[PDB]
C-alpha cells in the first residue's frame, strides 16, 4: 500500500443492489465464476510467494541528505561549497518536480472519481494546484536547459525587486 | 473493480497474442487466419462483460498500469480509460472485425499472403484499440500513427500495382497534413496545461481554445476525410475489399470523429469550434454525397456514402450533440 | 539511365553561368524566406516578450517549457 | 623568458638545486610513451627495411626502447625542474609584491547581485 | 573512462595479431565485449555526472552517445567485411586500424573534462574519417569529398581554437565542471558577437547546418559503408555535443544570437526533406536527410529549454541508430547492382521479403512512428518549439508531412512496383545483413521501452 | 562507360550539336 | 591504345561454392564459426543481459527516491499546515538585495 | 529468411530463457526488498538503498 | 596458451579497471570530508570508501 494521507481518497459509499426485475443479471453470476475460478488461485499462488518472501526479510533504506549550507551563505567562485549547493539545489528541484506531480495524480484522480460533478466536487484540488504550481513557477521557470543555483538565485533576487519596487510606489 | 479491468486489459493482451504467435512461428499452419477469427470472437465476448457492467451503474475507471516516462512533470503512463466511448466502441469494433475477418477467409483466400494478411489486419486492430481506450494524447497518437501506417500497408497490398502505392502514399500525405494540427493540439496542451491526460485538460477547462480546437479540427479533417482533405478515402478503395470494409467504413474513419467526441468538454463551451465543424462537416456531407450521384464504381460509391455520413457526424458534433454523434458511428 | 544520373548531379556546376536571371533567382529563393521567416519570429517574439514581461500573457500554468 | 634565471650558472642540463626535487619514477607515464615510441621506432626500423617486424633484432628493438626510455628520463627531470622553477619563482614575487597582489574581499551571494536573464 | 580506452587499444593488437581468417571475427567479437561493457557508465545521478578523474567524466548527454559509438563499431565491422574480402590483409588491417582508432578517439571526445582536449580529440576524428573516405571510397570523388570534409571542419574550428584557448586566459580554466560555477554571463559587444561565433560554427558545420552542409552529401555518399555508419551516425553528433556543452559560456548573448541560425535550421529542414524528394542517389537522399534531422538538434540546442535538450539528444541517438541502418540497407542493395541509383533496382519486396520488412520498419521510424525515439525527440523538440514560437509548428508540421514523403517514397522506389526485368544477380539475402539490419534495429525499438536513459543531463 | 557518352557544355556548333544528339540517341532535328 | 590494365573481376556469389553461407566468409567453417559469434556475443550477450541490466538500473539517476521523498516531504507540509511549495526557492532572511 | 529468423529466436532465447527463469526465481525465492526506518547508528551501504535484489546486485558488484 | 589472443582485450578491460580504482585513491582528498556524507567512523573500518 502507500500513504492515505499524500494520496487523500474519499470512502466509498456503494449503494446497496436492490434489484427489482426477475431477470437475474450475469454480473452476480460471472463475478463469482470469477471469485472460485480467478481470484481464488491467484490467492493461492500470491500466498506461496509471500511465504518465500517471509523465509528471508531484509530491507532496503530511503537515503536521507542532510542539509548543506544554500548558495545564498556561499562565497562567489569558491567550488567547494558552491557544488554542494549546487547539488542540494538539484536534488530539492528535482522533489518539487516531483511534488507537482503528485498534487497532478491527486487533481486526476479527483476528476475521475468525481465524474460528471467534478467541476464543483474537485475545487479544493484544483486550488492545491494552482498554488503548487504558481510556486513551481516562480521558483524554477524561466531558467533554460543550463539552470542553476546562481540563475534561480538571480530570477528569486529581480522578483524580489520587483516586488519591493511595486510595494514601495504604493505608499 | 477486479472483474471489469482484469477483462478490459484480457481484451487487449488476448488481441496482441496472435501477432506473438505469428513472429514466433517455425511451421506452416493450421488455418491462422481461423485463430485469428477464433481469437477475435473470443475478444468479442470478454470485452461484453466490461460493457454489460458499465451498463448496470455506468461504472468508468482508468487503469493507469505501468509508468513510462517523467518529462520533470509530464508523467506519461499507460493508461487507459474505460468510460462510454471505450465500452461501447469496443464490443462494436471486435463484432465487426470478427465478421470481417471470417469475410476475409474466403475472399482472401486464394492470396499466398494470406497470413501476412491477417497479421496487418489485426495489427490494424490492435492500434484502433490503443487509439480509442487511450487517456492521455501520446498514446492516442500511437494508435493514430498506427492506424495510419496499417492504412498504408493495407492500400499499398498489391504493391506492385502502381496505382495502390500512389493511392497509399495520398493517404499518408492527407493524414499528416491533419497530424500537423494534432501535434499543435498536444503542443498547446502542454504549454498552457502542462498535461497530455484528458483528466486534467478537463478539469482545468480552459476558456482560450480557439488555436487546440483548430489543432483537433484540422486532424479530424485529416483522419475524418472531411473536405480539403477528402480525395485519400475514395483512392483507399484501390486495396482489398476488406480492407475498405474494416478500415475505410467503420473503423479507423471515424477517429477524427471519435478525437473531436473525446473533448466534448471543451467543445460544449466553444461556440466558435461548434460554428466551424458545423460548416465543415455540412460541406463535406453535401459534396461528397454530390460526388457519390454519378459514379460508377461500387467501392467508390460506397467510399463517397461513407465520407458523407462522416460528415453528418462532423455536423452532429457541431450542433453540440456529440452522443449522438457516437451513437451513430457505432450504429 | 548513367547519363541521367550525371546530368542531374555532375554536370551542373560545370553548366552554371552566374548572369542576372540565375543571380535574382539565387537571391530570391535563396535569401528571400530567410528574410520572411525571420522578420515574421522576431515579430512575433517581440510581442510575446513584451506581453509576457509586462503581465499580460496568460502564463497560469505553463511550467513546462 | 626565464632566460635571465639559467645565466647565473648557463648550460646546465640538470643544476644543482634540481637534485632537491623528487626524480620521476621509472613507472612514470610519460616515460612509458616515450619507451612505446622507442618500440615503435624499433618497428618503423624493420618496416623500412623489410625485416619481420616483430621478430627481426630483438636486440636492436631493445636498444631503441632502452636508448629512449634513457634520454627521455632526463628529459623529464629537467622538465619538472623547470616547472618548478617557474613555480618558485611566481612564489617568491608574490611573497615581495604584496601591493601588486590585494586580497581579495570573497562576498557571498546573498550580497553579490547577478542580472537574470530568462531564457522564454 | 579508462576501463574502456585500454580495450579499444588492445584492439590494436587483437587485429594485428590475429590469423589471417581471424581478423574479422576477433574484432567483431571483442568489440561487442566493449560494447556490453558500455553498460556501466549508466551510473547516472540526478544532481552530479558520474566524474572520473581530472581528464574525464560521463554525463547523461555523453552516455548514450558512447553506448551508440561502441555499439558501432561491431556493426561497421559486419557492413564493411564483404566488400572488403578481395583486399589485400595489410589493408584489411589498417581498414580495421583506421576504425578502432576513430573509436577510439570518440570515446575520450565525449567523455573530455576539459575542452581543449576536446578540441584535439574532436578534430583528431578528422584524420581516420579522412583516410577511410580517401583510400577505401569506391567512386573517383572520395578526394574531392574528403578536402571538403576537411576543409570546413578545420576551417570552422581554427577560429574555436583560438576561442577556447581565450576562455583559458580569461575564465582561468577549460574544464566543464569548473566552467559549471565560473561561468560568467556574456555582455552584448563585437567582441563577444565573434567570441560567440567562433565557440559555434565550427559545431555548426559539424551538425551540419544548412548552407554549411556541401560537405555532407559527398562525404557521406563518396565514403565506404562503414565510413557512411561513423560519419551519419557519430560524427554529426559531436557537433550537438559540443553545442550542448559551449552554450554553457554563451548566456545571455545566444538569446540573440541564434535568430538567423534558427532560420537557417527551420527553412533548411524544409528545403533539404525537399531535396529528398527529388535525389536519384539513394545514398544522397539519406545523407540529405541526415540534414534534415540534425537541423531539429540544431534548433533545440539554439532555444535552449529542458525540452529542447531532452529531445535533441534523444533526436541524436535516434537518429544515429536509424540513418545508420538506412545507409546499411542502401550498401545491401548496392552489393547487389552495383549502382545507387534509386531508380535502377525496383521490386525488391518480390524477391527480398524480409530485407523489406527491414526497409519498412527504417522508413518508419525514419519518419517518427511512435512510440519510436525517434518520434520521442522529433515531439519533444516540436513542444519546446512551439513554446519557443507558435508559428514555428507550420515550419515544423509541413516537414513532418515531407519527412513522411521521401521516407515511403524510398520505400516505394526500392521495394515496390514491378521488378527490374535485367537485374538478374539479386542474391538472397545474407545471414550477415539481416543481422547488420537487426543489430541496428533491436537496441532502437527496445529504448522505446525505457528511453529515460537517452534524455540526457536533465531529465 | 566512357567521357564522351555523358553530358557535356552546351553546343554551338552544329556539329557538335550533331554529336549530342548522336550520343542522347536521338535524331538531330527532334534534339 | 591504352595501357595495360586487368579487367574487371566479375562479381562473386558466396551462395554457388558454398549454398550454406551466411556472408561473412568464403571458408564454410570459418563462416559458420562468425555467424555464431555475431549471433552470441551480439544477442545473447548485449542485447539479452543488456535489456536485462537497463531494465534493472538502480534508481537511473534517482527519480524514484525524488517520488519517495516528496511522499514524505508532503506529508509532514499537509499536516502541519504549511504551503506545499514556496515561491522564494531560497529564504528571504538570507539574501540582501541592491538598496535604490 | 527463415534460417535467419530461426537463428535469430535461438540464439535470443538461448540467453532469454535462462534470464527469465532466473528473474522468476529471484522475484519468488529470493524476493524483493522491504521499506525499513534507518536505525539510529547504523550506516546502510550504498547498495542497501534499493528495492530489487538485481539493483542491489548491480549497485553492489560493478557501480 | 592455444588461444592467447582472446585475453588481450579482456584482461585489457581487467587492468584499466584496475587503473580506475588506482586513480580513486590519488582522488582521495575529501574522503569522509564533504559536509554532506562525514560521519564517524563505524568500528573496525579506516575508510569509508576505497
Ligand atoms: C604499433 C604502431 C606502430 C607500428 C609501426 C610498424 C607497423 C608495421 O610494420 O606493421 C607491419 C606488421 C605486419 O606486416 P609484415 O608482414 O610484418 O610486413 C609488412 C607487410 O609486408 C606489408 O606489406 P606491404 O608493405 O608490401 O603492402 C601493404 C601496404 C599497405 O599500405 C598501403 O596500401 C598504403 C597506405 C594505405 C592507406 C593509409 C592507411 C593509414 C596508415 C597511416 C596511419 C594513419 C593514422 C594514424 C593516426 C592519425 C594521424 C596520421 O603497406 C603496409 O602495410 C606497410 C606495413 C605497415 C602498416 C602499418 C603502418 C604503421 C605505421 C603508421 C602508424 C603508426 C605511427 C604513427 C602514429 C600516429 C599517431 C597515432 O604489423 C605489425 O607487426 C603490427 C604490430 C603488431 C604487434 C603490436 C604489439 C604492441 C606491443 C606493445 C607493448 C610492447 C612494447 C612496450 C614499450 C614500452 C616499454 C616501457
Ligand atoms: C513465460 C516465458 C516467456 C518467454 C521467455 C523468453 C522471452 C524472450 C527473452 C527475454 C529476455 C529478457 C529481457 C529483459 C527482461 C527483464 C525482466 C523485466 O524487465 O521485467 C519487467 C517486469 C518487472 O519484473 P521484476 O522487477 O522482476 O518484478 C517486480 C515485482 O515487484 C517483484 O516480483 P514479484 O515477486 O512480485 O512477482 C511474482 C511473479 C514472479 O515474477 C515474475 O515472474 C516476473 C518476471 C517475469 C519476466 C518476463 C520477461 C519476458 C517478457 C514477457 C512478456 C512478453 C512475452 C511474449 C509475448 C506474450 C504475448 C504478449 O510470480 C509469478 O510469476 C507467479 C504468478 C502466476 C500468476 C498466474 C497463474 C496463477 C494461477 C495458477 C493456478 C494453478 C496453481 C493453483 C494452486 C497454487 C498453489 C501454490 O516484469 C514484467 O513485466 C513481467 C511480465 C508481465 C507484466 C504484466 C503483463 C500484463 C500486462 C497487461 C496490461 C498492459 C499491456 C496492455 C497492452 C495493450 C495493447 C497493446
Ligand atoms: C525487454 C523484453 C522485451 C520483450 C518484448 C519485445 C517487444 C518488441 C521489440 C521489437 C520487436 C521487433 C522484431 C520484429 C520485427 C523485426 C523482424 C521481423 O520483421 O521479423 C518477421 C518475423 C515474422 O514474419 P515472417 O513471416 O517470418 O517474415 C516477414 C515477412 O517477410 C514480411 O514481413 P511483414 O512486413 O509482413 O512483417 C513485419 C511487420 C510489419 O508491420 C509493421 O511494420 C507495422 C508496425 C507499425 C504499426 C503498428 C504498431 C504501432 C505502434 C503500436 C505498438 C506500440 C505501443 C503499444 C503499447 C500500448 C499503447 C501505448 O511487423 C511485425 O509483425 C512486428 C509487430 C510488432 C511491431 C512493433 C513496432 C515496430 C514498428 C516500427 C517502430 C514503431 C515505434 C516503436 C515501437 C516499439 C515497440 C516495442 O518475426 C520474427 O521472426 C521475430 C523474431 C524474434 C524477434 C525478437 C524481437 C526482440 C529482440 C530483442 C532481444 C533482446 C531482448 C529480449 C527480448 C526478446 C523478445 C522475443
Ligand atoms: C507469455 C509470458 C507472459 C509473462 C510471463 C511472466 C509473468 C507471469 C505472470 C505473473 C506476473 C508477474 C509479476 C507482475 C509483473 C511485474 C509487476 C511490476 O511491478 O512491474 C514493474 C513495472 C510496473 O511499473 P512501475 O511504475 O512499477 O515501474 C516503471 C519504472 N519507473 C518507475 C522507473 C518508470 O513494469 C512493468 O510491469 C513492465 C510491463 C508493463 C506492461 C506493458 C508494457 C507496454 C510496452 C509499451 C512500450 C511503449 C509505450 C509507450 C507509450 C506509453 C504510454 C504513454
Ligand atoms: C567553416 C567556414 C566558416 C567558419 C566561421 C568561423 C567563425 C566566424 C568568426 C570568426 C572570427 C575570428 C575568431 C574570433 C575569436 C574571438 C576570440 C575573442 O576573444 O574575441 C574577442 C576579441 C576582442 O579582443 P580582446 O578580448 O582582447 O579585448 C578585450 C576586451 N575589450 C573588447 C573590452 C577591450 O576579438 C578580437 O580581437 C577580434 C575578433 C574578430 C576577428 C576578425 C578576424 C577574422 C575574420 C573572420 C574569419 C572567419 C574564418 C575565416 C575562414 C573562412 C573559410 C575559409
Ligand atoms: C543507449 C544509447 C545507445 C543506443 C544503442 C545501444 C546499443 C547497445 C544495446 C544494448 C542492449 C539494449 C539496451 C537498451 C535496453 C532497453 C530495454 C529495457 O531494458 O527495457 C527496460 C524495461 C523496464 O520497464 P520499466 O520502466 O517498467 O522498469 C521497471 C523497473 N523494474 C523492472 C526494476 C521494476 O523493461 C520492460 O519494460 C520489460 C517488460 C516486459 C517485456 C516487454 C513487454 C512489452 C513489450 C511489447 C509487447 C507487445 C505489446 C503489443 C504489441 C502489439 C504489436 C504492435
Ligand atoms: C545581380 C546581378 O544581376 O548580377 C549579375 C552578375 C553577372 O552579370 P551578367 O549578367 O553576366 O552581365 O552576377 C554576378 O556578378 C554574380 C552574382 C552577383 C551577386 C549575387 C549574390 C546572391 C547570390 C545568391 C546567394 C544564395 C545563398
Ligand atoms: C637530446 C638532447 C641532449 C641534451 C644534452 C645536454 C645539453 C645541455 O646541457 O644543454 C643545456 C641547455 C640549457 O642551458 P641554458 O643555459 O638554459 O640554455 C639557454 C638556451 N637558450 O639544455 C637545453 O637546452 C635542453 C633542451 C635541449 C633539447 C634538444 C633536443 C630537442
Ligand atoms: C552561407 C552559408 C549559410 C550561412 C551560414 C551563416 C552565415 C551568417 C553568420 C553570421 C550572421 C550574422 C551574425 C548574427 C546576427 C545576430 C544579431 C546581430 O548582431 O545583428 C547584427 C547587427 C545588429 O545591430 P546590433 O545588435 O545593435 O549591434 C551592436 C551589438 N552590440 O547589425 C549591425 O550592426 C549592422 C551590420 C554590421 C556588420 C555585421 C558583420 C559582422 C557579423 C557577421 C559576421
Amino acid at each position: 500500500s502507500w500513504d492515505k494521507d499524500v494520496y487523500p481518497e474519499p470512502p466509498r459509499r456503494t449503494p446497496a443492489p436492490s434489484p427489482q426485475t426477475s431477470l437475474p443479471n450475469p454480473i452476480t453470476y460471472l463475478t463469482k465464476a470469477f471469485d472460485l475460478l480467478v481470484d481464488r488461485p491467484v490467492t493461492l499462488v500470491r500466498e506461496f510467494i509471500e511465504r518465500q518472501h517471509a523465509k528471508n526479510k531484509y530491507y532496503y533504506y530511503h537515503r536521507e541528505f542532510r542539509r548543506v549550507p544554500d548558495i545564498t551563505e556561499c562565497h562567489e567562485k569558491d567550488v567547494l561549497c558552491m557544488f554542494e549547493a549546487e547539488m542540494q539545489w538539484k536534488r530539492d528541484y528535482k522533489v518539487d518536480q516531483e511534488i507537482v506531480n503528485i498534487i497532478q495524480e491527486r487533481l486526476k484522480a479527483c476528476q475521475q472519481r468525481e465524474g460528471e460533478s467534478h467541476r464543483q466536487n474537485c475545487a479544493k484540488e484544483l486550488q492545491q494546484f494552482t498554488q503548487v504550481v504558481k510556486a513551481y513557477q516562480d521558483r524554477y521557470h524561466d531558467l533554460g536547459a543550463h539552470y542553476s543555483a546562481r540563475k534561480c538565485l538571480a530570477k528569486q533576487k529581480q522578483r524580489m525587486l520587483a516586488e519591493r519596487k511595486a510595494t514601495k510606489e504604493a505608499a | 473493480m477486479n472483474l471489469f479491468s482484469s477483462l478490459t486489459l484480457v481484451t487487449l493482451i488476448l488481441l496482441t497474442m496472435p501477432i506473438a504467435a505469428i513472429n514466433f512461428n517455425t511451421h506452416k499452419f493450421t488455418n491462422y487466419p481461423l485463430y485469428v477469427k477464433t481469437t477475435i470472437s473470443c475478444a468479442f465476448i470478454t470485452s461484453m462483460i466490461p460493457t454489460m457492467m458499465f451498463i448496470h451503474t455506468g461504472q468508468e475507471m482508468i487503469i493507469s498500469n505501468w509508468h513510462w516516462l517523467t518529462i520533470q512533470t509530464l508523467k506519461l503512463s499507460l493508461s487507459f480509460k474505460m468510460d462510454f466511448f471505450s465500452m461501447m466502441f469496443v464490443p462494436v469494433a471486435l463484432f465487426v472485425t470478427w465478421s470481417i475477418m471470417e469475410f476475409s477467409m474466403w475472399y482472401m483466400h486464394s492470396d499466398p499472403n494470406i497470413n501476412q494478411f491477417f497479421k496487418y489486419l489485426l495489427l490494424f486492430l490492435i492500434t484502433m484499440l490503443i487509439l480509442v481506450t487511450a487517456n492521455n494524447l501520446f498514446q492516442l497518437f500511437i494508435g493514430w500513427e498506427g492506424v495510419g501506417i496499417m492504412s498504408f500497408l493495407l492500400i499499398g497490398w498489391w504493391y506492385g500495382r502502381t496505382d495502390a502505392n500512389t493511392a497509399a502514399l495520398q493517404a499518408i500525405l492527407y493524414n499528416r497534413i491533419g497530424d500537423i494540427g494534432f501535434i499543435l493540439a498536444m503542443a498547446w496542451f502542454l504549454i498552457n496545461l502542462n498535461t497530455w491526460d484528458l483528466q486534467q485538460i478537463f478539469m482545468l477547462n480552459p476558456n482560450d481554445s480557439n488555436l487546440p480546437l483548430m489543432g483537433l479540427i484540422l486532424a479530424a479533417t485529416g483522419k475524418s476525410a472531411q473536405f480539403g482533405l477528402h480525395p485519400w478515402l475514395p483512392s483507399a478503395m484501390e486495396g482489398p475489399t476488406p480492407v475498405s470494409a474494416l478500415l475505410h467504413s467503420s473503423t479507423m474513419v471515424v477517429a477524427g470523429i471519435f478525437l473531436l467526441i473525446r473533448f466534448y468538454p471543451l467543445t460544449e463551451n466553444n461556440k466558435f469550434g461548434q460554428s466551424i465543424m458545423l460548416c465543415l462537416g455540412a460541406m463535406t456531407t453535401l459534396f461528397t454525397a454530390m460526388c457519390a450521384l454519378t459514379q460508377n464504381d461500387i467501392k467508390k460509391i460506397i467510399a463517397f456514402s461513407t465520407s458523407s455520413q462522416l460528415g453528418l457526424m462532423m455536423v452532429t458534433i457541431g450542433i453540440n450533440q456529440p452522443h449522438l454523434a457516437f451513437l451513430h458511428i457505432c450504429t | 539511365l548513367i547519363r541521367w544520373t550525371c546530368a542531374r548531379s555532375a554536370n551542373v556546376y560545370p553548366n552554371f553561368r552566374p548572369n542576372t536571371k540565375t543571380s535574382l533567382l539565387g537571391a530570391l529563393f535563396g535569401i528571400g524566406p530567410l528574410i520572411f521567416w525571420y522578420y515574421v519570429f522576431k515579430t512575433d517574439r517581440d510581442r510575446k516578450e513584451k506581453l509576457i514581461q509586462e503581465g499580460k500573457l496568460d502564463r497560469t500554468f505553463n511550467i513546462s517549457y | 623568458m626565464m632566460t635571465g634565471r639559467q645565466a647565473r650558472a648557463p648550460l646546465q642540463f640538470l643544476p644543482d638545486e634540481a637534485r632537491s626535487l623528487p626524480p620521476p619514477k621509472l613507472t612514470d607515464p610519460r616515460l612509458a610513451y616515450i619507451g612505446f615510441l622507442g618500440y615503435c621506432s624499433g618497428l618503423i626500423d624493420n618496416a623500412i627495411r623489410r625485416r619481420p617486424v616483430l621478430s627481426a633484432g630483438l636486440h636492436r628493438q631493445f636498444l631503441y626502447i632502452t636508448s629512449f626510455v634513457f634520454v627521455g628520463y632526463y628529459l623529464l627531470k629537467r622538465q619538472d625542474y623547470m616547472y618548478a622553477v617557474r613555480d618558485h619563482d611566481m612564489f617568491s614575487y608574490i611573497k615581495s609584491h604584496p601591493e601588486d597582489f590585494p586580497e581579495k574581499d570573497k562576498k557571498t551571494y546573498r550580497e553579490v547581485f547577478e542580472e537574470f536573464h530568462p531564457v522564454r | 573512462m579508462l576501463k574502456y580506452i585500454i580495450p579499444t587499444m588492445m584492439l590494436m593488437p587483437l587485429t594485428w595479431l590475429s590469423k589471417n581468417s581471424m581478423i574479422w571475427i576477433n574484432t567483431t567479437l571483442h568489440s561487442l565485449l566493449i560494447s556490453l561493457t558500455s553498460l556501466l557508465l549508466l551510473n547516472q545521478f540526478g544532481d552530479n555526472s558520474l566524474n572520473f578523474s581530472l581528464t574525464f567524466f560521463s554525463d547523461s548527454l555523453s552516455t548514450p552517445l558512447l553506448i551508440l559509438t561502441m555499439w558501432l563499431l561491431p556493426l561497421m565491422l559486419m557492413a564493411s567485411q564483404h566488400h572488403l574480402s578481395k583486399e589485400n590483409l595489410a589493408r584489411k588491417k589498417l581498414f580495421i586500424s583506421m576504425l578502432i582508432l576513430l573509436q577510439l578517439f570518440l570515446i575520450m571526445t565525449f567523455t573530455a573534462t576539459e575542452l581543449i582536449f576536446f578540441y584535439i580529440m574532436f578534430e583528431a576524428t578528422l584524420v581516420p574519417t579522412l583516410i577511410i573516405i580517401t583510400r577505401w571510397g569506391n567512386q573517383t570523388e572520395r578526394l574531392n569529398a574528403g578536402l571538403y570534409f576537411l576543409f570546413y571542419t578545420l576551417a570552422g574550428s581554427l577560429p574555436l581554437l583560438v576561442a577556447l584557448i581565450y576562455i583559458q586566459n580569461t575564465m582561468g580554466s577549460l574544464n566543464f565542471l569548473i566552467l559549471q560555477y565560473w561561468v560568467q554571463p556574456m555582455p552584448n559587444s563585437w567582441s563577444n558577437t565573434f567570441m560567440w561565433l567562433a565557440c559555434m560554427m565550427a559545431f555548426m558545420v559539424k551538425m551540419p547546418l544548412y548552407g554549411l552542409h556541401l560537405w555532407l552529401p559527398k562525404a557521406h555518399v563518396e565514403a565506404p559503408i562503414a565510413g557512411s555508419m561513423v560519419l551519419a551516425a557519430i560524427l554529426l553528433k559531436l557537433g550537438g555535443y559540443g553545442m550542448m556543452r559551449i552554450t554553457l559560456l554563451l548566456n545571455p548573448i545566444t538569446d540573440f544570437m541564434a535568430y538567423p541560425f534558427i532560420m537557417l535550421s527551420l527553412w533548411g529542414m524544409i528545403m533539404t526533406s525537399s531535396i529528398c524528394l527529388r535525389q536519384t542517389d539513394l545514398k544522397s537522399l539519406i545523407a540529405y536527410s541526415s540534414v534534415s534531422h540534425m537541423a531539429l538538434v540544431i534548433v533545440a540546442i539554439l532555444i535552449q529549454t529542458p525540452w529542447s535538450y531532452m529531445g535533441a539528444t534523444a533526436l541524436m541517438i535516434a537518429h544515429g541508430l536509424t540513418s545508420s541502418m538506412l545507409f546499411c540497407l542502401a550498401n545491401s542493395n548496392y552489393e547487389r547492382v552495383h549502382s545507387r541509383t534509386m531508380i535502377l533496382a525496383r521490386g525488391l519486396q518480390t524477391l527480398l521479403p524480409l530485407m523489406a520488412a527491414w526497409w519498412l520498419l527504417a522508413s518508419l521510424t525514419n519518419l517518427a512512428l511512435p512510440p519510436s525515439i525517434n518520434l520521442i525527440g522529433e515531439l519533444f523538440v516540436v513542444m519546446s518549439t512551439f513554446s519557443w514560437s507558435n508559428i514555428t509548428i507550420i515550419l515544423m508540421g509541413l516537414n513532418m508531412v515531407i519527412t513522411a514523403l521521401y521516407s515511403l517514397y524510398m520505400l516505394i522506389t526500392t521495394q515496390r512496383g514491378k521488378h527490374t526485368h535485367h537485374i538478374n544477380n539479386i542474391l538472397p539475402s545474407f545471414t550477415r545483413e539481416n543481422a547488420l539490419m537487426s543489430l541496428h534495429m533491436l537496441p532502437l525499438l527496445l529504448l522505446s521501452l525505457n528511453p529515460k536513459i537517452i534524455l540526457g543531463p536533465l531529465y | 562507360i566512357t567521357k564522351d557518352m555523358l553530358p557535356g557544355p552546351y553546343p554551338k556548333t552544329p556539329e557538335e550539336r550533331a554529336a549530342a544528339a548522336k550520343k542522347y540517341n536521338m535524331r538531330v532535328e527532334d534534339y | 591504345l591504352r595501357w595495360q590494365e586487368d579487367p574487371e573481376p566479375e562479381d562473386e556469389n558466396l551462395y554457388e561454392k558454398n549454398p550454406d553461407s551466411h556472408g561473412y566468409d568464403k571458408d564454410p567453417a570459418v563462416d559458420v564459426w562468425n555467424m555464431r559469434v555475431v549471433f552470441f556475443f551480439g544477442f545473447s550477450i548485449v542485447l539479452v543481459l543488456g535489456s536485462t541490466f537497463v531494465a534493472y538500473l538502480p534508481d537511473y539517476r534517482m527519480q524514484e527516491w525524488a517520488r519517495r521523498e516528496a511522499e514524505r516531504l508532503v506529508k509532514y507540509r499537509e499536516a502541519h499546515g504549511l504551503p506545499l511549495m514556496e515561491s522564494n526557492c531560497f529564504d528571504p532572511s538570507k539574501i540582501q538585495l541592491p538598496e535604490d | 529468411d527463415k534460417r535467419f529468423l530461426k537463428l535469430l529466436r535461438f540464439y535470443i532465447l538461448l540467453t532469454g530463457i535462462p534470464v527469465v527463469i532466473g528473474i522468476t526465481l529471484i522475484n519468488v525465492f529470493i524476493g524483493e526488498a522491504e521499506l525499513a526506518e534507518i536505525p539510529e547508528g547504523y550506516v546502510p551501504e550504498h547498495w542497501e538503498y534499493f528495492k530489487h535484489p538485481i539493483s542491489r546486485w548491480i549497485a553492489r558488484t560493478f557501480f | 596458451r592455444d588461444h592467447w589472443i582472446h585475453v588481450l582485450v579482456p584482461v585489457g578491460f581487467v587492468f584499466g579497471y584496475y587503473l580506475d580504482r588506482k586513480n580513486d585513491e590519488k582522488l582521495a582528498a575529501f574522503r569522509n570530508k564533504s559536509l554532506l556524507y562525514k560521519r564517524e567512523l563505524k568500528p573496525q573500518e579506516e575508510v569509508t570508501w576505497k
